[PDB]
């Protein structure tokens, strides 16, 4: 059974191009292979299948700006003058016996519009929620592009791992992102500190914010 | 038969005028072409005389010789002579009395009976 | 072969009344589209039909998607339309370096105006100027007026996508007759002497086969016997005729004196011959273990055919 | 112009049983090969398995080999998965998917292809009862510990739509869904209008409405 390798994540600025590139393994090179669309909250839709020679064969409605090529073991999905649209997890795939066998995916992010660092708000929890013996903090992530984050709590400046649940990012009305984490603790927990931080982290940058029991 | 036109043929010298050679020969196989057509008249092509007769769903018992050639044949519903001979399955009947059929009468009519209607409902009280 | 037909005239070639030799289709790595519609492309073979239509006809890479059951665009409605229930396959290659010219081979055409979308299996060869507008064009190209008909500019610097590739829809039809296009069939060698289970065209049996000395005329495919029995065949490939003989088989019976006395025995095989089993061939049947002598005797024990078995000292 | 429309999953107890449906329209079906492919939440895709047009020559991921049963219905234009034995990881979208057939030399047999994709349906297999959520209080709606999926949430019975944002459920280790919403306010209207997020969960038939204030 072959396996497909693709790059995790790929960028380029609207109106560039990129090569996305799927390589199969060494043995059985030369396999031809198929790529998919996959844009944000949508099904799959089929590209091309990609010759060893270079030749494709397009599904119909497929725009022109797409092109594959091939070589040695690797094979290219060609996207030239990017468009909004045309942010999405591309996905190669291939045949084995009988089997199809699909790559990990790329998720290709379009940069053309406006960097933005996060907004980041801090709940302490309600005190509805204590006095039905649960606690939860809840830090909200909002406006920010693009739309990936690191979120890492710290209890009196140590690292919690336990309790924690993180969303991944959405885009909002307004074309921006947003994300949301949970830290759980019990109401004994929430009490006995002196801060709880909620630490954002954005293309290198940091957003603190803390929160105290009074 | 069946979705497949055969034809069957024999070329032979005629030594007669206007008749038809009091002889026998049996027609070998010629085509069998694999056509769906269903055919229910039929016309000659010409630039003379021809014959022309039809089958029929009978019984045949056929001679053959050494050489795997049908040399006679007798058609069981001819008379009862041929008939003898089919039952016996052979071309010569020898001296005796042989069953070969069984007679029976059919019915000519349909006969139904009920007893006679007498003693009506009285309908004719308010229908009538 | 190939050399595809035009697109709006696309070139229909019936099939019938022959071998389909889909393995030498199967087998090459001359194409690159190879995409088929109801048919098991590596079964082919085994798959009958009344009619194969061979659709050939030459259109671009991005159209290659509209040439299947439910597609539409320039080709797909206008020049070249497939049936939404198209049973076939569709076998294109790349033809760069066989059809296109330096300056653009302009001598295919394809449709981008016309009227309505074509019917399945349609050849429209019409080249009327066709009017866009609502002016009559008279035979003059202009406003509103364009022809039918574009040509490709087929070159060999062209990309791919802008390259020939010649295609042939193997349509498979299958009516209510013989269905006279199958693949070829398989043959073995003739194997005689021995037991075999043979199937000889349509006889199958169990049998050994021998050379026959009988002569069957010209047309006459096999030998029954009196009781409906095959005793003989031709040969479908060397003409010539073999008889069978049902294999080699009857009773086998222990000859002994009794265990009373001594406890050898000897075994008579019914009907066999000593080849295909102290042997002794007899007209009973193959015997062995008894030592055969010349001195004759009171019968003892019965064997058949005058033959008698004795214990002697 | 084809479509392929999956019929249904849901919820389901682990180790039971699911017949998912695919309902195809618009090209001749018993002609085609036919795919079932999965995605589980924020995964990739995979592939499950593919039935021939007619013979039956199925094939299977091993991940699903024993348990899940691929076939068609050529007199109806339908595709089937049936799925026994139902775990956790089974946790997914469905997607069926169509493609021709054709002879590779590489393999010397026939691949599958998938050129066609489903609109999918979703599958979810927990061992949890189904369950009603519990509504706590830039302000906004803490909406926890809920069972299956999904709950809306409007604000001022939808009155309210400017600077809303409800994220995406959060599964916790606990097997219970939880999300937010909040909305972004104009600081001066606390003291004069009112915001009330609407909480509404069909699978138990719970309606909460929340107030919020400071
Ligand atoms: C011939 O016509 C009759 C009409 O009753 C039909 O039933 C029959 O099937 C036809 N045969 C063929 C070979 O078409
Ligand atoms: C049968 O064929 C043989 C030729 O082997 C011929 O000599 C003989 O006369 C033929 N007999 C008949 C009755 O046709
Ligand atoms: C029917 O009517 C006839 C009159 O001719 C009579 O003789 C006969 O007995 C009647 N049958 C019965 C059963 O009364
Ligand atoms: C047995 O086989 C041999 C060799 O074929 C043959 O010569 C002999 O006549 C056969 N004998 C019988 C019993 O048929
Ligand atoms: C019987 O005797 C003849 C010659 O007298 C000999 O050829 C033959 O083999 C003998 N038979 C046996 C069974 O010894």
């Amino acid at each position: 059974q072959p396996v497909l390798t693709q790059s995790p994540s790929a960028s380029a600025s609207l109106g560039a191009s990129v090569k996305l590139t799927c390589t199969l393994s060494s043995g059985h090179s030369s396999y031809a292979i198929a790529w998919h669309q996959q844009q944000p909250e949508k099904g799959p839709r089929y590209l091309m299948k990609l010759n060893t020679d270079g030749s494709h064969s397009k599904g119909d409605g497929i725009p022109d700006r797409f092109s594959g090529s091939s070589s040695g073991a690797e094979r290219y999905l060609t996207i030239s003058s990017l468009q909004s649209e045309d942010e999405a997890d591309y996905y190669c795939q291939t045949w084995g016996t009988g089997i199809l066998v699909f790559g990990g995916g790329t998720k290709l992010t379009v940069l053309g519009q406006p960097k933005a660092a996060p907004s980041v708000t801090l709940f302490p929890p309600s005190s509805e929620e204590l006095q039905a013996n649960k606690a939860t903090l809840v830090c909200l992530i909002s406006d920010f592009y693009p739309g990936a984050v690191t979120v890492a709590w710290k209890a009196d400046s140590s690292p919690v791992k336990a309790g924690v649940e993180t969303t991944t990012p959405s885009k909002q009305s307004n074309n921006k992102y947003a994300a949301s984490s949970y830290l759980s603790l019990t109401p004994e927990q929430w009490k006995s500190h002196r801060s709880y931080s909620c630490q954002v982290t954005h293309e290198g940058s940091t957003v603190e914010k803390t929160v105290a029991p009074t | 038969i069946d979705g497949y036109f055969k034809i069957y043929s024999k070329h032979t010298p005629i030594n007669l005028v206007r008749d038809l050679p009091q002889g026998f020969s049996a027609l070998e196989p010629l085509v069998d072409l694999p056509i769906g057509i269903n055919i229910t008249r039929f016309q000659t092509l010409l630039a003379a005389a021809y014959y022309v007769g039809y089958l029929q769903p009978r019984t045949f018992l056929l001679k053959y010789n050494e050489n795997g050639t049908i040399t006679d044949a007798v058609d069981c519903a001819l008379d009862p002579l041929s008939e003898t001979k089919c039952t016996l399955k052979s071309f010569t009947v020898e001296k005796g009395i042989y069953q070969t059929s069984n007679f029976r009468v059919q019915p000519t009519e349909s006969i139904v009976r009920f007893p006679n209607i007498t003693n009506l409902c009285p309908f004719g009280e308010v229908f009538n | 072969a190939t050399r595809f037909a035009s697109v709006y005239a696309w070139n229909r070639k019936r099939i019938s009344n022959c071998v389909a030799d889909y393995s030498v289709l199967y087998n090459s790595a001359s194409f690159s589209t190879f995409k088929c519609y109801g048919v098991s492309p590596t079964k082919l073979n085994d798959l009958c039909f009344t009619n194969v239509y061979a659709d050939s006809f030459v259109i671009r890479g991005d159209e290659v998607r509209q040439i299947a059951p439910g597609q539409t665009g320039k080709i797909a409605d206008y020049n070249y339309k497939l049936p939404d229930d198209f049973t076939g396959c569709v076998i294109a290659w790349n033809s760069n370096n066989l059809d296109s010219k330096v300056g653009g081979n302009y001598n295919y055409l394809y449709r981008l105006f016309r009227k309505s979308n074509l019917k399945p299996f349609e050849r429209d060869i019409s080249t009327e100027i066709y009017q866009a507008g609502s002016t009559p064009c008279n035979g003059v190209e202009g406003f509103n007026c364009y022809f039918p008909l574009q040509s490709y500019g087929f070159q060999p610097t062209n990309g791919v996508g802008y390259q020939p590739y010649r295609v042939v829809v193997l349509s498979f039809e299958l009516l209510h007759a013989p269905a006279t296009v199958c693949g070829p069939k398989k043959s073995t060698n003739l194997v005689k002497n021995k037991c075999v289970n043979f199937n000889f065209n349509g006889l199958t049996g169990t049998g050994v086969l021998t050379e026959s000395n009988k002569k069957f005329l010209p047309f006459q495919q096999f030998g029954r016997d009196i009781a409906d029995t095959t005793d003989a065949v031709r040969d479908p490939q060397t003409l010539e005729i073999l008889d069978i003989t049902p294999c080699s088989f009857g009773g086998v019976s222990v000859i002994t004196p009794g265990t009373n006395t001594s406890n050898q025995v000897a075994v008579l095989y019914q009907d066999v011959n000593c080849t295909e089993v102290n042997v002794f061939q007899t007209r009973a049947g193959c015997l062995i273990g008894a030592e055969h002598v010349n001195n004759s005797y009171e019968c003892d024990i019965p064997i058949g055919a005058g033959i008698c078995a004795s214990y002697q000292t | 112009q084809v479509q392929l429309v999956e019929s249904g999953g849901g919820v389901v107890q682990p180790g039971r049983s699911l017949r998912l449906s695919c309902a195809a329209s618009g090209f001749t079906f018993s002609n085609y090969a036919m795919h079932w492919v999965r995605q589980a939440p924020g995964k990739g895709l995979e592939w499950v398995a593919v039935i021939s047009y007619d013979g039956s020559n199925k094939y299977y991921a091993d991940s699903v080999k024993g348990r899940f049963t691929i076939s068609r219905d050529n007199s109806k234009n339908t595709l089937y998965l049936q799925m026994n034995s139902l775990r956790a990881e089974d946790t997914a979208i469905y997607y069926c998917a169509s493609g021709y057939t054709g002879y590779d030399y590489f393999v010397r047999g026939d691949y599958y292809g998938l050129d066609v994709w489903g609109q999918g349906t979703t599958v979810t297999v927990s061992s949890a009862s189904t369950k009603g959520p519990s509504v706590f209080p830039a302000l906004g709606c803490l909406v926890k510990d809920y069972f299956p999926e999904p709950v809306t949430v409007s604000w001022n019975s939808g009155a309210l739509t400017s600077g809303v944002h409800t994220f995406p459920a959060v599964l916790q280790s606990s097997g219970l869904y939880s999300l937010s919403s909040v909305v972004t306010v104009p600081s001066s209207s606390l003291g004069t209008q009112t915001y009330i997020c609407n909480v509404n969960h069909k699978p138990s038939n719970t309606k909460v409405d929340k107030r919020v204030e400071p």
